[PDB]
């Protein structure tokens, strides 16, 4: 498949911590989605790549029922090295980090695997973590840290019927889970519900080291959230605690020209080595 | 420390029906009591092993029951013709030595293994007091190297005790009347299996016997085959 | 002895301190540390070793030491830090039918490297003959069962030991242990070491609105201010202690020593008396 | 047995204090009474020597 991208819009800013904050403005560093990036259009109308999973991804459904269930992160998908199948059942959710490598094709019975190895962790949750023109969209923020797997998930009942992009609105992402197994995690495989017997689509974004300016409502959720190099507007309202800016002008960070290349400058070599003259003769030595 | 009557001669072949008193319990563990025919000349031979199941010699001495805390084997009706030292086995609790039982003679009348594996000794004669005199029993047939082996003296008039207990590969306990002054050391694992004596304190004088399977975890190893002794003759 | 559970036991708050109610154990001699400070160490995971062995064997468990069942079945290193739990199964594991079940691998080749388990049935092969399988003279069982049996004495009974192998690899660690808590105290500056979070104030009644998954609470400039209860839900506030500046007017140490005080910050109920700005 | 070994104390010690005691210690809040039972002993490990 040829895949498209799109222009993500504000969408994916996650809380950092566990604080409560009350009308303030919190300037945060961290692993966040870039804002007005470009994230693939995997159409699901068949579809099952590998996503490099470098520091932490931002997965997007706008199924209907059931069509997008599941996740297959791992590091090479073999039988040597653990992985992770999250996988969600009928009201329930089976998270195991056991080594089960393949069987045919990441598919859904559990016919996504066929196999027996050791595991290390069964932490299946019980709780499930998942209007005619009423659509619902499933946002997944995915971060691995040490020794944590942190997923963040939100649920918005969008309701606009435009074509398949991103809405407009700032929607942040509540944590579900902590999973604290330690295991090194490379590669995203996706997978759908077959049930054979333009549906939907998922983005998948990535997640970059950088600071956000977040405004928290008096009830304790955030409400917007600004990035700090967009434009320099963004930046000027980063470097001063305030989403309203007064006229005039404000000293931003510095620039600095970056280097190259690298030049080794020597002296003109001269004063050969006698060597010459020694390894060619007649009577060397006893 | 067993109980062993000192001889028996009245009624020969009838109601002889030697045992060993003085244990006091049920055995141990596993009831396995054996009993060794100890002639003088050649290397003694076994008998029985469990309180059944002879193993394949003479037909005419079996039923060797264990009543009340004794093994009673039953040689009446044997023969009429035996100068020999029957000694009995028992006391199987973990790492404890001196299993034999004392000199019992069972002479009914009183007046009247060679080429199974090998039989090989060092013929220590006129030994010298101290020193490292070493003795080997190499078997060209059984492997010296996997089996489980024992060493076992035996002095003019006393009986027979345990002296050395060596395992597949990784144990090397010593008796209790060494206590330290014996080192068993292994010999090439293809070629023989020999032994040290490590500044003898004047009592290794008895004759040694190098047996190719335990004494009291006896096991039925096929055959029980021994090897004659050599005399040590200290000059302490 | 030669096929021994290896249970991989984690997520849980290990308390130690039931262990000593459960069975009249005999033997609970920790090599590693001790049991009181045993339920204060964090750990990641615990590997559950149990195997039955008779009453002159126990002794042969220990970090370091050769046997039978020493070196044939189960070793333990110079680093064993849990303990050697054991204790007499002689009331449901002795009948009177043939105890021909269990084994002990009488028969070996060299010592097992320590901590494995070697399920294996093959006829023990004693070299200079190639065994295909055969039984005489050459090649026998290596294994060999008991004979428990109820009406023996002490010293070859059935006794169960567990051992409790200790990790502590680069991975977070789960299994801690037990975790008191204490009564609350409203309204009265007190001390408090709400989940790591230590400090001291006065825990009051609030009315802020907490976030299902938010735990902890600041304020405007990086200071802990609420709480929530690790027990049933409740939000709490977590303010200062009583404190303030003090400040003395004296008209002078040449006509008299009567001074007065001042308490700044406060209402005159948290210390003539007279309430200022 | 020349060269002892205390063991475990339910309190810390103190700088440039002897810590001599010969009595048995008590887990929690149940007295052994002198005989040694279930998680009470005395502090005079000896330390074995090769
Ligand atoms: C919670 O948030 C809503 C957002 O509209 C706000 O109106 C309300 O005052 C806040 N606090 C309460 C009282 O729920
Ligand atoms: C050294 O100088 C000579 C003559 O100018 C030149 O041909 C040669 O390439 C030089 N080598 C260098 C620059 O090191
Ligand atoms: C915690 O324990 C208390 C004990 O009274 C109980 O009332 C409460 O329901 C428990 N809550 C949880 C989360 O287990």
């Amino acid at each position: 498949l040829p895949p498209a991208y799109t222009n993500s819009f504000t969408r994916g800013v996650y809380y950092p911590d566990k604080v409560f904050r009350s009308s303030v403005l919190h300037s945060t560093q961290d692993l966040f989605l870039p804002f007005f990036s470009n994230v693939t259009w995997f159409h699901v109308i068949f579809d099952n790549p590998v996503l490099p999973f470098n520091d932490g991804v931002y997965f997007a459904s706008i199924e209907k029922s059931n069509i997008i269930r599941g996740w297959i992160f791992g590091t090479t998908l073999d039988s040597k090295t653990q992985s992770l199948l999250i996988v969600n059942n009928a009201t329930n959710v089976v998270i195991k980090v056991c080594e089960f490598q393949f069987c045919n094709d990441p598919f859904l019975e559990f016919r996504v695997y066929s196999s027996a190895n050791n595991c290390t962790f069964e932490y299946v949750s019980q709780p499930f973590l998942m209007q005619g023109n009423f659509k619902n969209l499933r946002e997944f923020v995915f971060k691995n840290i040490d020794g944590y797997f942190k997923i963040y998930s939100k649920h918005t009942p969008i309701i606009v019927r435009e074509p398949e992009d991103l809405p407009q609105g700032f929607s942040a992402l509540e944590p579900l889970v902590d999973l604290p197994i330690g295991i090194n995690i490379t590669r995203f495989q996706t997978l759908l519900a077959l049930h054979r017997s333009g549906a939907a689509a998922y983005y998948v974004g990535y997640l970059q080291p950088r600071t956000f300016l977040l405004k928290y409502n008096e009830n304790g959720t955030i409400t917007d959230a600004v990035d700090c190099a967009l434009d320099p507007l963004s930046e000027t309202k980063c470097t001063l605690k305030s989403f309203t800016v007064e006229k005039g002008i404000y000293q931003t960070s510095n620039f600095r020209v970056q280097p190259t290349e690298s030049i080794v400058r020597f002296p003109n070599i001269t004063n050969l080595c006698p060597f010459d003259e020694v390894f060619n003769a007649t009577r060397f030595a006893s | 420390v067993l109980t062993q009557p000192p001889s028996a001669s009245g009624s020969p072949g009838q109601s002889v029906t030697i045992s060993c008193t003085g244990t006091s319990s049920d055995f141990g563990g596993y009831n396995s009591v054996s009993w060794y025919q100890q002639h003088p000349g050649k290397a003694p031979k076994l008998m029985i092993y469990e309180v059944s199941k002879r193993p394949s010699g003479v037909p005419d001495r079996f039923s060797g029951s264990k009543s009340g805390n004794t093994a009673s084997l039953t040689v009446s009706g044997l023969q009429a013709e035996d100068e020999a030292d029957y000694y009995c086995s028992s006391y199987a609790g973990s790492n404890n030595f001196d299993v034999f039982g004392t000199g019992t003679k069972v002479t009914v009348l009183g007046g009247g293994g060679g080429s199974e594996v090998q039989l090989v000794e060092s013929g220590g004669g006129l030994i010298q007091p101290g020193g490292s005199l070493r003795l080997s029993c190499a078997a060209s047939g059984f492997t010296v190297s996997s089996n489980y082996m024992s060493w076992v003296r035996q002095a003019p008039g006393k009986g027979l005790e345990w002296v050395s207990v060596i395992y597949s590969g990784g144990s090397t306990y010593y008796a209790d009347s060494v206590k330290g002054r014996f080192t068993i050391s292994r010999d090439n694992s293809e070629n023989t299996l020999y032994l040290q004596m490590n500044s003898l304190r004047a009592e290794d004088t008895a004759v040694y016997y190098c047996a190719r399977g335990e004494i009291q975890p006896y096991y039925y190893y096929g055959m029980d085959v021994w090897g004659q002794g050599t005399t040590v003759t200290v000059s302490s | 002895v030669y096929a021994w559970n290896r249970k991989r036991i984690s997520n849980c708050v290990a308390d130690y301190s039931v262990l000593y109610n459960l069975a009249p154990f005999f033997t609970f001699k920790c090599y590693g540390v001790s049991p009181t400070k045993l339920n204060d160490l964090c750990f990641t995971n615990v590997y559950a070793d149990s195997f039955v062995i008779r009453g002159d064997e126990v002794r042969q468990i220990a970090p370091g030491q050769t046997g039978n069942i020493a070196d044939y079945n189960y070793k333990l290193p110079d680093d064993f830090t849990g303990c050697v739990i054991a204790w007499n199964s002689n009331k449901l594991d002795s009948k009177v039918s043939g105890n021909y079940n269990y084994l002990y691998r009488l028969f070996r080749k060299s010592n097992l490297k320590p901590f494995e388990r070697d399920i294996s049935t093959e006829i023990y092969q004693a070299g200079n003959k190639p065994c295909n399988g055969v039984a005489g003279f050459n090649c026998y069982f290596p294994l060999r069962s008991y004979s428990f049996r109820p009406t023996y004495g002490v010293g070859h009974q059935p006794y169960r030991v567990v051992v409790l192998s200790f990790e502590l690899l680069h991975a977070p660690a789960t299994v801690c242990g037990p975790k008191k808590s204490t009564n609350l105290v409203k309204n009265k500056c007190v001390n408090f070491n709400f989940n790591g979070l230590k400090g001291t104030g006065v825990l009051t009644e609030s009315n802020k609105k907490f976030l299902p998954f938010q735990q902890f609470g600041r304020d405007i400039a990086d200071t802990t201010d609420a709480v929530r209860d690790p027990q049933t839900l409740e939000i709490l506030d977590i303010t200062p202690c009583s404190f303030g500046g003090v400040s003395v007017i004296t008209p002078g140490t040449n006509t008299s020593n009567q001074v007065a005080v001042l308490y700044q910050g406060v209402n005159c109920t948290e210390v003539n008396v007279f309430q200022t700005r």
